[PDB]
RNA sequence: GGUGAAAUUCUUGGAUUUAUUGAAGACUAACUACUGCGAAAGCAUUUGCCAAGGACGUUUUCAUUAAUCAAGAACGAAAGUUAGGGGAUCGAAGAUGAUCAGAUACCGUCGUAGUCUUAACCAUAAACUAUGCCGACUAGGGAUCGGGUGGUGUUUUUUUAAUGACCCACUCGGCACCUUACGAGAAAUCAAAGUCUUUGGGUUCUGGGGGGAGUAUGGUCGCAAGGCUGAAACUUAAAGGAAUU
């Protein structure tokens, strides 16, 4: 898997979790 | 590695020249880093001028020339063996034939 | 002495139009095509459809008055390849073969200043 | 001090009506209020009566404008493509 | 079967004074009938035809020349200018790499309220006992000739009427007039006006086309 | 150019500034020059004129309103009109502008 | 008062009469007061003179256009708006104009419009912020302010009216041959959805 | 039409093709180069206006005013965001026809956002020469761009023949190149990547085995996307560079 979807992952898995950290605020 | 000192173009002291594409398949080039070759052919043929010269008003006339600049990529010149992948001295020689 | 058409080859890849019309341009004598030749749907744009196309074209030249054509050979231009296709070449030579005599061939592909995007992407047509 | 961060003039709405709305408001109420050169008398004296009115304190003068600006972009762009027209026309 | 072809006129075309031999050819239309006439069908045709062919000499292989009709007479189509251009391959001849193209167009109007487009090409030139092998102008030079090549397409319109403009392009005498012109600047090698395009038209004025067929 | 030979007349000339102070210099026929600004009243600017055409003096037209005349005589508040009583080394007077 | 636009009082003089006429003009945008405004076929072209539509060049910037010769103003009146002259019919004197809607209007070389565009534009571009405001906004206008939704009301106050959830129950695009009463929504749609392209 | 071959689609209501004339928005072909300019990102139609810049020339001025720079600041491709305009073309999404075991890919046909612009954001690229800046020296050559100097040179070979253009010889500055390897390097290679164990001209930034990881957390900026900063637990004997067969 190349860096930037690896890096594509990762930045949607991000998003992830400052979502449901969103919720629990 | 490095493969070329001019790293696989034509470009020192641009940071970036102008997209070309490719003739055969319309890839965006770098129009340094194309291949440019002159397509400099007879308007009818090479067996067909006698053809046209006794079957023409107006004889021996021009017999004009259809001229045109031919860009292509490194991939769609390889695969038209117009480039024809050298040895590793022979590849810094610029000569055109 | 001879009464002058004109003849406006379009050798484009994928077909070739032979298509005659008067002098002005305006008014149409014998469009003929590669596809009302053959019937194989690959060898439209190739060399015998083109020549059968152009003799077609030639047999209602004559009986209507046109004796001689100038040749305007036209390959797709615009954003697309510039170059005639295989066709062109023997809609051309069919024509002098079948009695009409020719003046003036000139290439008339419509080329560009640079222009609008070509088809294809970044990457181009990859196969 | 600085009173305030970033509301300024809207600082007057509190906390309604959404704050892209309160940022696209203290865009033209900035606008509306600023005081301008006049273009007879030279001074920083025009301010906006009504929208689309813009009168200089001193010198008594008074010119059609835009709602919340003196001048208007389309209007400076309008006013040159006549002087244009105007010129091509007297050449 | 319909067979549309038995039922045209076949008139006959013909070309301004400012010419050689004016016999370009036939033409197939229709037989003119009422219900939607097929008379006026013949008044908009625009004919491109080659100077070598208009004048019999094969030093004007290229320049087509484009005529419009304007007037019917009888079984004869009279014409009259239209545009000028050059042939294709004789652009891609002249244009070479190793040397500057210059080009210059202005739009300017005739005496006779003709709105043409007067365009102009210009390629620098190696001189003689040159070593270095590209001579490119420097710019300058390129606006300096730009600026000499516009007046003298200005100059010799405005007077000159459509007629006599035409009558001024076959010997190619604005050619001459620029290189003298442009010599003492930079040495060129192929000039040419290359392109003549109508922009805006007068009225009709018949007595002025008569004048233009004997 | 201008605003040089305006710059050294203010340095090492004798001048005034304002309307009331230029007609009185026009009336009293103390004034060799007067530069009247580009958005002067028209009503001014032909009232200036006409008194300047009965003092025999010449008459520039500074390309610039009050505020870019002020500067380029060295000031920061508008001035209208200026009034060249009599030159220092400046040649303003001498030049045809 | 209702208007966005401010308005010039251009003061004239009555040839026939001793007397002055006043003329109350939409006020185009750089028009001041003490200016000279100038209209007629020899007017010259500059910002808030009024010329016939014949007598401008191509491009030209026109407001308070008539739709005929003598209307005294129709096109391009509301703050902000104009019309470009995009051609000239000579034989049949007739002028090419386009309409702030974008539509291609032919109009008679003998309508005026008022050089310039109408000033105060710009002024929709500040939300309102508030139902207040919407309130004087529609004071000085007319009385169309607030409005209730159809499929808030009743079955026998609104085609939209009634059922146990606010819904229209029957497409929204009504026919242009649709009779009073029945022409609520959107009516003789071409076409509905958000307009892409 | 399109393709490798087809199918989708349009088409006797005339498609495709031909001619004349418009409209719209983009873009600036060929000329175009081991050529130019800019701090970089970038910058190619004409003309006008505006401010700016390098180099050269100078027996002009000032006289150390300089070099590199934490903090701090301006600009910063493309994509992306906000609000208007504009929206021809191509075209993330989506739709559809094929191929194929499947194909939500490549290929084909449409097509929203986008692509253009105005006013604001973002601040990232293999943003590369993967080569910080300033200064000095060390080897030979030809070409080229700009400026200058000199030919009792050619072009205007028209009685002792303007200015440009060209030729020859120098010089300064610049984009580069060729040869060699003094010298360097692990080598590829390099006139700098040389003047390094015979180790010091000045100065800024960065790295310390591979992963976990540019992740988590905190702070800060941002409308958002995200940017900047940035671990630890744990895990591992290699990972990696250049060249030889
Ligand atoms: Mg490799
Ligand atoms: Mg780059
Ligand atoms: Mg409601
Ligand atoms: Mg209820
Ligand atoms: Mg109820
Ligand atoms: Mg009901
Ligand atoms: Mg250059
Ligand atoms: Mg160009
Ligand atoms: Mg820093
Ligand atoms: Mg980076
Ligand atoms: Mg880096
Ligand atoms: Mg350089
Ligand atoms: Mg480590």
């Amino acid at each position: 898997m190349r860096a930037k979807w690896r890096k594509k992952r990762t930045r949607r898995l991000k998003r992830k979790r400052r979502k449901v950290r969103a919720r629990s605020k | 590695p490095k493969k070329r000192a001019s790293n696989g173009r034509n470009k020192k002291g641009r940071g970036h020249v102008k997209p070309v594409r490719c003739v055969n398949c319309s890839k965006s080039i770098p129009k340094d880093k194309a291949i440019k070759r002159m397509a400099i052919r007879n308007i009818v043929e090479a067996a067909a001028v006698r053809d046209l010269s006794e079957a023409s008003v107006y004889p021996e006339y021009a017999l004009p020339k259809t001229y045109n600049k031919l860009h292509y990529c490194v991939s769609c010149a390889i695969h038209a063996r117009i480039v024809r992948v050298r040895s590793r001295e022979d590849r810094k020689n610029r000569a055109p034939p | 002495s001879q009464v002058f058409g004109v003849a406006r080859i379009y050798a484009s890849f994928n077909d070739t139009f032979v298509h005659v019309t008067d002098l002005s341009g305006k008014e149409t004598i014998a469009r003929v095509t590669g596809g009302m030749k053959v019937k194989a749907d690959r060898d439209e744009s190739s060399p015998y459809a083109a020549m059968l196309a152009a003799q077609d074209v030639a047999a209602k030249c004559k009986e209507v008055g046109i004796t001689a054509v100038h040749v305007k050979i036209r390959a797709t231009g615009g954003t697309r390849t510039k170059t005639p296709g295989p066709g062109g070449q023997a809609a051309l030579r069919a024509l002098a073969r079948s009695g009409l005599r020719i003046g003036r061939i000139e290439d008339v592909t419509p080329v560009p200043s640079d222009s609008t995007r070509k088809k294809g992407g970044r990457r181009g047509r990859r196969l | 001090a600085k009173r305030t961060k970033k509301v300024g003039i809207t600082g007057k709405y509190g906390v309604r009506y959404g704050s892209s709305l309160r940022r696209q408001v203290k865009k033209l109420e900035i606008q509306q209020h600023a005081r301008y050169d006049c273009s007879f008398c030279g001074k920083k004296t025009v301010k906006r009566g009504a929208a689309g009115i813009w009168t200089c304190s001193c010198c008594k003068k008074t010119v059609a404008g835009g709602a919340y600006t003196v001048s208007t972009a389309a209007a400076a762009t309008v006013r040159s493509t006549i002087r244009r027209l105007r010129e091509m026309v007297e050449a | 079967v319909v067979d549309p072809f038995t039922r045209k006129e076949w008139f006959d075309i013909k070309a301004p004074s400012t010419f050689e031999n004016r016999n370009v050819g036939k033409t197939l239309v229709n037989k003119s009938t009422g219900l939607k006439s097929a008379s006026d069908a013949l008044k908009g045709r625009v004919v491109e035809v080659c100077l070598a062919d208009l004048q019999g000499s094969e030093d004007h292989s290229f320049r087509k020349i484009k005529l419009r009709v304007d007037e019917v007479q009888g079984k004869n189509l009279l014409t009259n200018f239209h545009g000028m251009d050059f042939t294709t391959d004789k652009l891609r001849s002249m244009v070479r790499k190793w040397q500057t193209l210059i080009e210059a167009n202005v739009t300017v109007k005739t005496s006779d309220d003709y709105v043409l487009r007067i365009f102009a090409i210009a390629f620098t030139r190696k001189q003689a006992n040159q070593v270095k092998r590209h001579s490119y102008a420097q710019s300058s030079h390129i606006r300096a000739i730009r600026k000499v090549i516009s007046e003298i397409l200005t100059k010799e319109v405005q007077g000159s009427t459509l007629a006599q403009l035409t009558s001024k392009l076959i010997p190619e005498v604005i050619n001459k007039e620029i290189e003298n012109a442009t010599k003492d600047i930079f040495p060129l090698q192929n000039i040419h006006v290359r392109k003549v395009k109508l922009l805006k038209q007068p009225k009709f004025d018949v007595g002025a086309l008569m004048a233009l067929h004997g | 150019s201008i605003n040089q030979k305006l710059a050294l007349v203010i340095k090492s000339g004798k001048y005034t500034l304002g309307y009331k102070s230029t007609v009185k210099s026009l009336r009293q026929g103390k004034s060799k020059l007067i530069i009247i600004a580009a958005n002067t009243p028209v009503l001014r600017k032909s009232e200036l004129e006409y008194y300047a055409m009965l003092s025999k003096t010449k008459v520039y037209y500074f390309q610039g309103g009050n505020n870019e005349l002020g500067t380029a005589v060295g000031k920061l508040f508008r001035v209208g009109v200026v009034s060249i009583l009599e030159a220092g080394d400046s040649d303003i007077l001498t030049t045809l502008a | 008062s209702g208007r966005g636009a401010p308005l010039a009082k251009v003061v004239f003089r009555d040839p026939y009469k001793y007397r002055l006429r006043e003329e109350i003009f939409i006020a185009n945008e750089g028009v001041h007061t003490g200016q000279f405004i100038y209209a007629g076929k020899k007017a010259s072209l500059n910002v808030g003179n009024v010329l016939p539509l014949g007598s401008v060049p191509e491009g030209t910037i026109v407001s308070n256009v008539e739709e005929k010769p003598g209307d005294r103003g129709a096109l391009a009146r509301a703050s902000g708006n104009y019309v470009i002259i995009i051609g000239h019919n000579p034989d049949e004197n007739k002028t090419r104009v386009r309409l702030p809607s974008g539509a291609k209007k032919v109009i008679s070389s003998d309508a005026r419009g008022v050089i310039g565009v109408i000033a105060g534009g710009g002024r929709v571009d500040k939300p309102l912020l508030k139902a207040g405001r919407a309130f004087h906004k529609y004071r000085l206008k007319r009385n169309s302010w607030p409005k209730t939704r159809g499929v808030a009301m009743n079955p026998v106050d609104h085609p939209h009216g009634g059922g146990n959830h606010q819904h229209i129950g029957k497409a929204s695009t009504i026919s242009r041959g649709a009779v009073s009463g029945q022409k609520a929504g959107l009516i003789a749609a071409r076409r509905t959805g958000l307009l892409r392209g």
